[PDB]
RNA sequence: CCCCCCC
RNA sequence: CCCCCCC
RNA sequence: CCCCCCC
């Protein structure tokens, strides 16, 4: 008599299909990753030093520097366990200090140089050597603070900052990605730029942007490293600001979502349209898979794990429709790619948001 | 000299 | 690869579905240790993406059941169906049962 | 129906994943510093007031 | 000391103020679209503690 | 990115 | 397939 | 017998 046994619920199905496994996949069985002990993080932080302050031929592995002091600040087996839990079989190689040879620095000792796996040496030379002869060059034609040395403990940290800010990116296109963090860091890493007028913004995003596309595990590396920055009780200022950048990353790839809470919070009469209430329910089981999932669910799309595409919304298109017509209207969709299923909803949804922003209201 | 640098 | 030949690779992976079929509860096995990964490559979640666009495979017409209660359908009250309406809720209820 | 399902909670999550974790930074890991032991607290006073 | 507690956190302060000053633009329509994440923000003060 | 007053 | 704006 | 579309 009653229609209210016809019922599918697909996509809960399909959440519990894809977490209740017994089966872990082994991948990156036979490769190898580096990592640096803490007990060197003084020597790694003047290398994320020395690739600031100085132009240099070829940024190739700065990426890999920076996420060597993220080894450091969270040590080599707590690094090791990361990568595991990640899904990766990825065994990680301990970086060692080694005497260059016959060079000798100011303390009487052997200058001691970094051997990271992967990064060969000779690139390693080669950005010391021209961090110095840049430092050199600069106190010969005057006569340099604590804060704009390579030794600064604030420098990691912007290096860190533009992998943060290439990392807010990494649901979007490279040349959009290396765009908006060229476009942010000139404004976000102001004090940096001033302290290190010559530190390559392109290519040191360029240089995260591919190690974050290679070597998926370390997005969880780099989400793990911000979550112990997050739970500090002190910090510096560049460290909040590596939080902030990372904070403003949460719901990466999930922009759907945010523009359907938005879209229910105007209060859009096409909402309410009959097209679009055929479709409230999937949309409702959306946010609570959302909801089931819990805070991991804004991380999804950072960690590019398979389980994303869950929370895609492209089954409803009516209110996609209507979300993006919503955003339009109130001038939030910007330069936004999204495929509108219904342009006359969308249109609608636009011209009623727009009619309602130029309007205002007391309540 | 520039290896001898305060660094 | 610009040369990769779909036709054959598909062709070859149809026939196997077909003779060896504990292959295809592989195939899920896999699907489900895939999606259930932290993290991953962007052809793992192209597969897991197309290993769930085949999950109401052979279903379809429960899912345009619920369709078309969805679109509040006039002739779901005719007679006729009003007469039927029990044994789809039963199948329904077998899929609820079933999970 | 009603657009009650339709919410996300953001801070409460980014909250969540801020503090529920396991691991520690090490910042600072070569670097000391200076303290006085509380004996000598007489023996600083008298600096502080100079 | 304890003049340096809210240090970073006016706008918190000065919204409590605008709530007990009874303003009436607090009703207007785009900040009622707003006062969601506003209670999320005292909510987490409160759960800080 | 955030923060920005007075006591 | 998904994702795609700004901060 | 069942299944059969599109993404």
């Amino acid at each position: 008599m009653s229609l209210q046994g016809i019922h599918l619920s697909d996509l809960s199905y399909k959440h519990a299909i894809l977490k209740e496994s017994q089966y872990t996949i082994k991948r990156d069985v036979g490769t190898t990753t580096a990592v640096t002990p803490s007990s060197l993080q003084q020597e790694i932080t003047l290398l994320c030093g020395e690739i600031l302050y100085a132009k240099h031929a070829d940024y190739k592995y700065a990426a890999e520097i920076g996420i060597q002091y993220i080894s450091t600040a969270l040590g080599s087996e707590r690094v090791q366990q990361i990568l595991r839990n990640s899904g990766s079989e990825v065994q990680v190689v301990l970086t060692r200090t080694y005497s260059l040879g016959k060079i000798k620095n100011n303390k009487g000792e052997d200058l001691q140089m970094l051997d990271i796996h992967g990064v060969e040496k000779s690139w390693v030379e080669e950005i010391d050597k021209e961090a110095r002869k840049t430092m050199a060059t600069l106190l010969k034609e005057s006569s340099i603070p604590q804060n704009q040395r390579p030794s600064a403990p604030d420098t990691p940290i912007i290096l860190l900052c533009v992998g943060a800010l290439i990392f807010t990116k990494l649901a979007s296109t490279i040349e959009v990605g290396l765009e908006t963090t060229v476009r942010r860091a000139n404004r976000v890493l102001s004090d940096a730029l001033k302290r290190y007028p010559r530190m390559d913004i392109p290519k040191i995003a360029r240089s995260f942007y591919d190690l974050f596309e290679q070597k998926v595990y370390h997005r969880s590396l780099f989400i793990e490293y911000g979550k112990a920055l997050g739970s500090s009780s002190t910090g510096s200022k560049a460290e909040s600001l590596f939080v902030n950048i990372f904070m403003q990353a949460y719901g990466a790839g999930q922009t759907m979502l945010r523009w359907g809470v938005i879209a229910r919070s105007s209060n859009n009469i096409m909402l309410g349209h009959v097209s679009v209430q055929a479709e409230l329910k999937q949309v409702t089981e959306v946010y609570d898979l959302v909801r089931e999932m819990g805070p991991e669910s804004g991380l999804l799309h950072l960690r590019q794990s398979p389980k994303a595409g869950l929370l895609s919304l492209a089954n409803c298109p009516n209110f996609a429709s209507v979300v993006l017509g919503n955003a339009s209207g109130l001038g939030i969709i910007g330069m936004y790619r999204g495929r509108v299923p219904n342009t006359e909803l969308f249109s609608a949804a636009e011209s009623y948001a727009k009619s309602l922003k130029e309007s205002n209201k007391i309540n | 000299d520039i290896y001898q640098l305060i660094m």
